[PDB]
RNA sequence: CAUCCGGUCGAUCCUGCCGGAGCGCGACGCUCUCCCCAAGGACGAAGCCAUGCAUGCCCGCUCACCCGGGACGCGGCGGACGGCUCAGGACAACGGUUGCACCCCCCGCGGCGGUCCCUGCUAGCCGGACACCGCUGGCAACCCGGCGCCAAGACGUGCGCGCACGGGCGCGCGCCCCGCGGGCGAGCAGCGUGACGCAGCGACGGCCCGCCCGGGCUUCCGGGGCAUCACCCGGUCGGCGCGGUCGCGGCGCGCCGAGGGCCCGACGCCUGGCGGAGAAUCAGGGUUCGACUCCGGAGAGCGGGCCUGCGAGACGGCCCGCACAUCCAAGGACGGCAGCAGGCGCGGAACUUGCCCAAUGCGCGGCGCGCGAGGCAGCGACGGGGAGCGCGCGAGCGAGGCGGGCCCACAGCCCCCGCCGCGCAGCCGAGGGCAAGGUCUGUGCCAGCAGCCGCGGUAAUUCCAGCUCGGCGAGCGUCGCGCGGCGCUGCUGCAGUUGAAACGCCCGUAGUUGGCCCCCCGCCGCCACGAGGAAACGGGAGCGCUCCAGGCAGGCCCGUUGGCCC
RNA sequence: GAAGGGCCGCGAGCCCCCGCGCCUGGAGGAAGGAGAAGUCGUAACAAGGUAUCCGUAGGUGAACCUGCGGAUGGAUCCUU
RNA sequence: AAAAUGGAGA
């Protein structure tokens, strides 16, 4: 997307009848500017921000891009 | 009113929601202003540059772009402003329709008539360009007020490569 | 049983409770939805109606003898569910069409005891109960 | 919002899981006789109290002494009992609830004191003379048969001056 | 829904006014003014009940509107008066005068007061606020906001009133460890010192407060209303912060159960 | 709060489900000497409404063939509050957590309260101009015809301090990070400069900013079923401008780039889908329901649009489309009860075309009125909580009659007093589970009984009656329901060699699961553990209504209460 | 500056083709189920008289029979 | 070699 960005968050869920988890995921939509470009597989926080777009709340801040293929593994971070 | 509600349009996987009760008054949304500039009144009488305050949520009073032909402008270099009627609107930009009707838009290039700013030439050449815009009664500028929401005609001049950026497409294109 | 047991497994064990929960006839019974489409009664204690034409089923075994039940057409859902009469010799007193109320015969849906194909049971005729007519305690 | 209606209600009569036992029936009719109980709707009030007065105690006791919500609620659960009665002051336990007699109960009913204090010296007498208003609490004369007295203030409890004490002068029909 | 509403039934009363939940179809909702809506006791309460000087609400509707109590001189026909913390109701026939201080039990209660207490009441501050063209003023916890404020004074200062002109009495500035007194959560009618301060740039700043009973507790610095520089150095409830607990409840009322 | 037992047979030991047995809610039926507190058209009809009422209050301005009582209107404010029903609505409504430096607000409340004037000026007070009325118009009504005067705490013109002061502009900090103060967590506000410009109010000068307040968005974590719905969206999805709104925004309108979201189940479809606080029944663990108090959301036959206002797309506001009405004199008009009664309809079923502002709150208003909100009574086996029909050998009462007292907007009721006192019961069974006759009468596998398992084929412990008697009891039973039973839905905690059940076999991607192992660091998750999280209700202080059920009162009183856990 | 007209901005509804989705009416077919005593054979259960039975084809009044590969739940736990 | 029934219900 021009210049935005599409973040994974994932929350564990406790359900109580089974004490097991399920990890339910989000895919949050942010703004990026050329001054962080960004690779594939870093961490990356979006700031609760002014209402942008339709879809768009959050803004990038800080990029930490992980080496080699990052994958999932369900990380909450 | 013609809403503008998160609900009517689809969500961002394409549902489309059923809106959970009616329109809201809070929501309201009102008629787009088509502004009308005059090149000259000459011989006809009938239209003359009038303004409009309309209700609003909360009491609050808006000026409208009803009719706005006269304009002002603060050279940023000198500080100091002039102000006449322009000529018209000349690079609408979202589109080439609405400078036909001269319909007015927050920051839209127009035309500026130099009628008080002819006294720019006494200063030994401040701004060249803007000496050969102002004998010529013709310049650039974006009259950056909101129109619509405060009825406001009062502008910037166009000074700087952004002026230059734009004079390339004002110039043949 | 296998199970499938992690920390994570929230999953396998809430699709599978949904999916095998429909397996009991009870279950399907009242989570099916059909139940209250299906049954004459509209999932009510009583229903109010006409009667139509009498009825003398044959018993089964050990039962060996018939036992006199009105089939009425239910006003709400216009449809025509046989009810049996309650004690003995109280047929006598119904007979063209009149108010009738039926009622369930504890099963909810099954036949009770060895009367075979008989679902549901008369509990009123005209405005008066229909065991108080037997005893003579309320009686045209 | 309809607000004379708002209000609660209580289930104080609790039937027993199952009903035809023969040890259960039989004890039934042999207490209705023992304190003279006219309805067997209050042998089970009788048990819906005794049962909360018996989960209280058990909670109470797993918890460790002076534990606050252990403590405090020790001492309630001591205050109200002796103030019964069934609980000696003496025995002043949080675990002495447990073993409680539902006789106990029966025994705080102020039904049962007139029959003791010989003040009809029978239950079938005592509930007929409570019925005519002739024994009263500290004078408040109560014609419901269970007043239910606590312990501390049972030397109180006082005969009628209508018919039985010191005769006012209304003997009844006996009058006219 | 459609517009603001002016109606409150009886179970919406906030459960620290403490009105009788039975005994009412409707709860007094209060008007708002000085103090907001959770925080003001209607004074419909505070003299048909606690004072019990009015039989019915209609006897507060009877007497209030003729200059029977004069918080800053006014006393107004309404009985949804809006009241608070070191707000000190006047009343000259009754031959005193009260600050309403918030009892343990989480109700403001009046105590009596004497004449040097009535001459001042206390509404606590935020930051500076430019109003009236860039003329300062100070945004305050009670609305009685005043332009032209103490200039050096940055942010959180407690401030005194001399009831008529109310020019602020004192610029209490907070020393940390300085005499406060936050009345939110379980802070009602309750005495310290102030301990750390967690703003950790973030919202809802936690300050721990060290007590006489020894308890040391974070909280919002949203219910601070200071009590003196140093000491309460204005009487505080007869609790004086001590705070009782349940067990000695039951005992005080059980001698007085006796007593009586 | 950790449970059974009747049933596959010739018997046994099972699995397995059927049935009782417990418990709540409503019907229904059989029935009531009580007394007290009480739900009440929620249930494929958010179907239609006849008939009344349901937001009204003060005349600044009164000159009205009056009086000190003032009509009327102009105005002022309220009818955006409430009451009701959950139709619609499935990243919505909804509970809690963020922020609004993306924002409006009336009441009240604390500050401010300079307002150039071009013009006209009376600036110690200027206008002309409407109702009420006066007079005379129509119609079948509805509906409101002209004219004539005439006032405002009505409406309008306008005086007043160019550091006028309305917005909105145009324009002016920085100097690689960070601190300073009117500042925040955040360079945000404000000021200055330049151009406009006409907001104040003001003809009895109140504009402005705060605080509260009720909104308006918004961030996270939650927020039905269905895969005999697998790929879906096309302003769809990101930017880039712009319009529009109180306001951010695809919200719209242009312009572009191809995006979005998905087996962790997207999109679609369905729902006799309002969510939650709650409610039911249970050891734990659960399961089930949430329409009714309260809390938020919606909606007033149905769709749209709009006004008035500070806030409504209001509906006992309007105007149109669509149905259905009503008057209707044929020319017209004029509705809206999912407000309270009350009908019609409907069903198994669901209260007075009552009284009514005294209270309880809310409107207008210091010298009181309204509110079919509510209060009160009526009705009412929804349901509760507590009595009786004797005890005894005498004499005793409570259901009542009459009067008193008391009580109550008014009456009632418990109560209090006396003459008197008219004590009076049901509905289920009796072979087993499941308690209680192989009594005595009809009786012929006939009638019938019969939850269940089973009885009646001519000598019934099983029916049909009268005996008796067991249980429960002014409440007993019959049904449909939810929970427990049922570890028969299984996470705890089930089976699959033969009862019901391992894919015919192997690879394989997501999905799930990965041995030891690096003490100390940082994130995960994770517990301890706070802050701040509305109650009602429930756990639970204290408290004797004639005892509780109840309620939060009470008395010389913890500042007596109503603690505390939610 | 009204009654109007116009250019239009919204906007219920309509109409015309469809793409769905829910509900229903049918002459008649084609099944399933139930009740002490109907018929025609008698398949299987004893090696039930041809041991069964499964898959798959072929016939067949009616169960059934037959062909080919299996399994014993077989009547064989057992001779180089 | 053939070799088929055995009403219902205690």
């Amino acid at each position: 997307m021009q210049r935005s960005i599409i973040v994974r968050r994932d929350y564990l869920h406790f359900v109580q009848k089974y004490k097991r988890y399920e990890r339910r995921h989000k895919h949050v939509a942010a703004h990026l500017s050329p001054c962080f470009r960004v690779k594939e597989g870093d961490i990356v926080t979006i700031g609760e921000c002014r209402p942008l777009s339709k879809t768009i709340r959050f803004n990038v801040i800080k990029v930490e891009p992980v080496s080699e293929a990052a994958k999932k593994r369900f990380s909450p971070f | 009113g013609i809403t503008h509600d998160k609900m009517y349009k689809r969500s961002k996987t394409g549902a489309v929601q059923g809106k959970w009760h009616k329109k809201r008054k809070y929501n309201l949304g009102r008629q787009p202003a088509n502004t009308k500039l005059i090149v000259k009144v000459t011989s006809k009488k009938n239209e003359g540059q009038k303004i409009s305050t309309i209700r609003c949520r909360g009491g609050n009073i808006k000026r409208r772009a009803l009719r706005l032909s006269h304009g002002s402008f603060a050279w940023g270099s000198a500080d100091i402003s002039h102000k006449a009627r322009i000529l018209q609107v000349v690079y609408n930009s979202t589109s080439n329709e609405l400078v036909r009707t001269n319909t007015l838009v927050k920051g839209c290039v127009v035309q500026i008539d130099s009628a008080p700013f002819k006294s720019a030439l006494s200063n030994d050449t401040l701004d060249k360009e803007i000496l050969d815009q102002i004998r010529g009664d013709h310049i650039l500028a974006r009259i950056s007020s909101r129109p619509g929401q405060v009825g406001t005609a009062d502008g910037y001049i166009l000074e700087g490569p952004e002026l230059l950026f734009y004079q390339k497409k004002l110039a043949p294109k | 049983s296998g199970k499938t047991s992690g920390l994570y497994t929230a999953r396998k064990l809430r699709t599978i409770r949904r999916i095998q929960r429909w397996a009991d006839k009870r279950y399907r019974k009242a989570h099916l939805g059909t139940w209250l489409k299906a049954n004459p009664l509209e999932g009510a204690c009583m229903a109010r109606g006409i009667v139509t034409q009498k009825i003398g089923i044959s018993a089964k075994q050990p039962n060996s003898a018939v036992r006199k039940a009105v089939r009425v057409q239910l006003t709400k859902n216009s449809k025509k569910i046989t009810a049996f009469v309650p004690r003995d010799g109280s047929l006598t007193y119904i007979d063209n069409n009149d108010e009738v109320l039926v009622a369930g015969f504890g099963r909810a849906g099954r036949a009770v005891g060895d009367i075979p194909g008989c679902r549901f049971k008369v509990i009123k005729v005209a405005g008066i109960g229909l065991l108080a007519l037997f005893l003579r305690k309320r009686e045209k | 919002p309809r607000i004379s209606r708002h209000r609660n209600s209580s289930k104080t009569y609790s039937t027993p899981k199952k009903p035809f036992t023969k040890p259960r029936l039989d004890a039934e009719l042999k207490l209705c006789g023992e304190y003279g109980l006219k309805c067997k709707r209050e042998i089970y009030r009788a048990r819906y109290m005794l049962a909360k007065i018996r989960r209280t105690a058990r909670n109470l006791l797993t918890l460790d002494e002076n534990d606050i919500k252990r403590r405090f609620e020790g001492a309630a659960l001591l205050r109200r009992l002796h103030m019964l009665g069934i609980l000696d002051e003496e025995k002043d336990q949080l675990d002495y609830v447990l073993g409680l007699r539902i006789e106990d109960i029966f025994k705080r009913r102020l039904q049962s004191v007139i029959v003791e204090s010989k003040l009809a010296k029978s239950v079938h007498h005592a509930r007929n003379m409570i019925k005519a208003r002739h024994i009263s609490v500290g004078g408040q004369i109560v014609n419901i048969p269970s007043y239910m007295v606590r312990i501390s203030n049972t030397s109180r409890v006082a005969i009628a001056d209508t018919s039985s004490l010191a005769p006012n002068g209304k003997p009844g029909r006996t009058k006219r | 829904a459609r517009g603001v509403r002016k109606h409150l039934k009886r179970l919406n009363a906030p459960k620290h006014w403490l009105l009788d939940k039975m005994g009412g179809i409707w709860a007094p909702r209060p008007t708002n003014g000085p103090h907001g809506l959770r925080e003001c006791i209607p004074l419909i309460l505070i003299l048909r009940n606690r004072l019990h000087y009015a039989n019915t609400y209609a006897e507060t509707s009877m007497i209030l509107q003729d200059k029977n109590v004069l918080i800053d001189g006014k006393p107004r026909t309404d009985p949804t008066f809006p009241v608070g913390f070191m707000d000190v109701f006047e009343i000259p026939k009754v031959h005193k005068t009260f600050r309403v201080l918030y009892d343990v039990k989480g109700r403001f209660t009046l105590v009596p007061i004497q004449s040097n207490e009535a001459g001042f009441k206390l509404c606590r501050v935020q930051k500076i606020f430019l109003g009236d063209k860039g003329m300062p003023y100070l945004s305050t916890h009670d609305a009685r906001t005043i332009r032209f404020p103490h200039p050096d004074i940055k942010t959180n200062d407690t401030i005194k009133i001399n009831l008529k002109t109310g020019k602020i009495d004192e610029w209490y500035k907070f020393d940390i460890g300085k005499i406060v007194m936050v009345t939110g959560g379980r802070n009602c009618g309750r005495i310290g010192t102030i301990q750390a301060i967690d703003k950790h740039m973030g919202s809802y700043t936690m300050i721990r407060m060290k007590d006489t009973e020894g308890t040391e507790f974070l909280t919002r610095l949203c219910n601070v209303f200071v009590i003196g520089n140093d000491s309460p150095a204005v009487a505080i409830p007869t609790t004086k912060g001590i705070r009782p607990d349940i067990i000695k409840n039951r005992e005080l009322r059980l001698r007085s159960i006796a007593k009586r």
